[PDB]
């Protein structure tokens, strides 16, 4: 989910 | 007089030391005992978390019946109930919009010093709230202040350098009464098993009455709890897989934390409101309401297949700050409706809220290097990176509106019918694809017939939607319809003694509408600019039963504890929320004793889940992978002695059996650990 950007 | 030691939204439970309720309003906003109540509810009452020590609200999501404390990371929690992840916060009754939990804030810890209650409504809320969750609706209740004084000071230190202590004061500022007020604030700063996790916060609260008789009450007030956590990590604990290596094992106490990374959450919030009792034997409520849930988040965590072969693995920063204010009108008028035969009642009332969220997240890091000499035996230890320029802007602001009107008919002095409704229109105006829903139609139908004196039965069809974010989008550019799904729910209640005792088991069935599910083939996405990435929405289905008992088992016997099976699929599919045990069992008590030593007071409790499996994903190998978690036995005791008329002395061991388990596997492929053997010693008021 929610959005957004943890490691990509 | 009339013994008015209820009100509005119910009977409080600072009193009766009974586990068990006595009216709630948060229902249908039409005081009903429980039995009079359509839906399956579950209460933990003051004199509970009392006895148990349950100091923030997980604290008491742990001990409420029916729903799972699962994790996310040291300062993220998840709520579920019935196969559903619980997403809907009603304070006071008033619902709140810190929705979004990635850049949560606020909700997931709420120190209870100040509430009287915290009513769980599981089911589908709809009715009273708009847009939101399936599964239940969380509703912590203030503290409103008392006739003739009262008031105390808690002491209280618990494990790993575990100290807290708050202060409640209330009573009436005039001879008269025509004002009274209440003020309470708490502090509270303790570390944890695992290292460098030492999180503190404090509350403070403020709230008054003016009364003018049938000009009922301008109440008003405002409260502020401030968590400032320090070590915090960052989804799961550690790492489930090595480099490439097989399974990780690490210490209970293992912290994928930066000693500096933390979440640090606060909510401070305002409101104000006026009760008329009109002559009709009618009584109308007007409420504002002020409230902002911010987030200070510069998080630090070693993430990813890291513990790699020369023993090092490198860690993502992050950053992300925001702030969200809400303003919130609801107006309702309530009572005695003449039709025909005898007298019913109606609920007129509509509402309206305005939210804006604005914020900024930072992950567009510069100079930096995050790989760390050793993995292994690490103290979260790493340079705190300098955040460059906002790598992503937040501005969004919603305006969801809506009227209701509840029906309370009675064909017979036994059964009572249950027509109902709340429209609704949705309105996010932000800085993305700007999408609103209006002119959707939540409906609320039911009815309870009193069988004998004891049990009687009731049937229900509660309803709930949420318009989606924008994220979610189909094969060719459209975001899923929002996600909708209705509670089917019949069962039979039960109380013995004005309603010191009461139980209830029932049987409900949630049917979900367009379940937001990753689209799969779509990695061949053709041109159009849902390129990238889009889902797809597929209908789901979750059916259980549950039954909970809760009140005075004998004397002063309180007990209250639950049942539940839960099952849930996806259209001729899989077995979804697999981490949410599909059986678990509650129960806690406790027992003063008779004369002979009658200033002694014993309990405890006792947990149980049955296997729980997650699917995550092996990268290193691409193999699918399986975890289950055995099994889950938890119990837990606690004691407590009055020493002096003024002056409790008592202490709970939470944790008995120190219960190596855990409490999440599957989270962006994580882990945590379970609270091992807790301790905690506390006094009482007065000096
Ligand atoms: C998407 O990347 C995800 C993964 C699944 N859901 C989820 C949740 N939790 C939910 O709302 C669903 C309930 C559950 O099973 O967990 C929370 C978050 C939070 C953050 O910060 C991020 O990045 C993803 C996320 N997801």
């Amino acid at each position: 989910x929610r959005x957004k950007k943890k490691t990509t | 007089a009339t013994m008015i030691t209820s009100n509005q939204l119910g009977t409080i439970t600072e009193d009766s030391g009974s586990y068990t309720p006595g009216t709630i309003a948060t229902a249908t906003r039409l005081v009903l005992t429980p039995r009079e109540t359509p839906q399956s509810i579950t209460v933990v009452t003051r004199q509970n978390m009392d006895d148990f020590g349950l100091n923030n609200i997980d604290d008491v999501m742990r001990h409420t019946p029916g729903i799972t404390v699962s994790a996310y990371d040291t300062d993220r929690n998840n709520y579920y109930a019935r196969g559903f992840s619980i997403n809907n916060f009603q304070y006071d009754g008033i619902p709140s919009t810190a929705r979004n939990v990635g850049y949560s804030a606020g909700n997931t810890l709420s120190d209870m010093a100040i509430y009287d209650r915290v009513e769980v409504l599981k089911g589908a809320t709809g009715l009273l709230t708009g847009a939101g969750s399936l599964g239940a609706t969380i509703n912590l209740i203030r503290k409103k202040p008392t006739h003739e004084f009262k008031g105390h000071v808690e002491l209280g230190a618990g494990s790993w350098d575990n100290y807290r202590s708050e202060l409640d004061v209330s009573g009436p500022l005039t001879e008269s009464g025509n004002v009274r007020g209440r003020a309470v604030a708490a502090y509270q700063d303790k570390h944890s098993f695992m290292d460098h996790y030492e999180r503190k916060t404090s509350v403070y609260y403020g709230i008054l009455e003016f009364d003018l008789n049938p000009d009922t009450m301008l109440t008003v007030g405002a409260d502020y709890q401030d968590n400032d956590p320090k070590g915090s990590g960052w989804s799961g604990s550690f790492p489930l897989f090595d480099s490439q290596g097989n399974r990780n094992d690490v210490s209970r106490s293992f912290n994928n934390g930066a000693k500096w990374s933390s979440w640090e959450q606060y909510t401070r919030t305002v409101f104000a409101n006026l009760e008329h009792n009109f002559a009709n034997g009618w009584v109308g409520k007007v409420q504002l309401d002020h409230k902002i849930n911010g987030y200070h988040a510069p998080l630090g965590a070693i993430m990813g297949d890291w513990p790699a072969p020369d023993n090092s693995a490198k860690i993502v920063a992050q950053k992300y700050t925001g702030e969200t204010k809400s303003n919130s009108l609801d107006i309702y008028l309530t009572g005695p409706f003449q039709f025909l035969g005898r007298e019913h009642e109606l609920v007129v009332g509509t509402s309206a809220s305005f939210s804006h969220w604005e914020g900024k997240s930072y992950w567009n890091l510069r100079n930096y290097d995050n790989t760390t000499d050793d993995f292994i035996n690490w103290d979260g230890d790493i340079g705190k990176p300098d955040w460059g320029t906002p790598s992503q802007y937040i501005d969004d602001k919603t305006r969801q509106l809506g009227s209701y009107m509840t029906a309370r008919f009675n064909v017979t002095d036994d059964l009572n019918l249950f027509l109902g409704g709340r429209v609704v229109d949705y309105r996010v105006t932000g800085l993305n694809p700007t999408i609103r829903e209006s002119g959707r139609f939540i409906p609320y139908v039911g009815a309870v017939y009193d069988l004998n004196d004891t049990y009687s039965v009731y049937a229900s069809y509660t309803d709930i939607f949420m318009p989606q974010d924008s994220w979610y989008r189909d094969s060719s550019n459209k975001l899923l319809e929002p996600d909708e799904g209705q509670n089917y729910e019949i069962g039979i209640k039960g109380e013995y003694l004005d309603g010191r005792l009461n139980t209830s088991l029932a049987y409900f069935e949630i049917h979900e509408e367009n379940r937001a599910e990753e689209d799969a083939l779509y990695n061949s996405k053709p041109t159009n600019p849902a390129i990238t990435y889009a889902y797809k929405g597929i209908k789901a289905k979750t059916k259980g039963y549950e039954a909970e008992i809760s009140g005075e088992l004998a004397p002063g016997w309180q007990v209250q504890a639950g049942y539940t099976h839960k099952i849930i699929r996806d259209d001729s599919g899989k077995k979804v929320s697999t981490w949410e045990p599909q059986d678990q069992l509650s129960l806690y008590t406790s027992y003063k004793f008779k004369g002979a030593l009658d200033k002694l007071t014993v309990g405890g409790g006792a947990r149980w889940q049955g296997k729980s499996w997650q699917m995550v994903y092996n990268n290193p190998r691409s193999r699918w992978e399986k975890f289950s978690q055995e099994d889950y036995w938890l119990v837990d005791l606690m004691a407590r002695y009055q020493i002096t008329d003024k002056l409790s002395a008592s202490v709970n061991v939470n944790n008995v059996f120190d219960k190596t388990y855990y409490t999440n596997i599957g989270f962006y492929t994580s882990a945590s650990y379970g609270d091992p053997r807790n301790l905690m010693f506390s006094t009482r008021w007065d000096f």
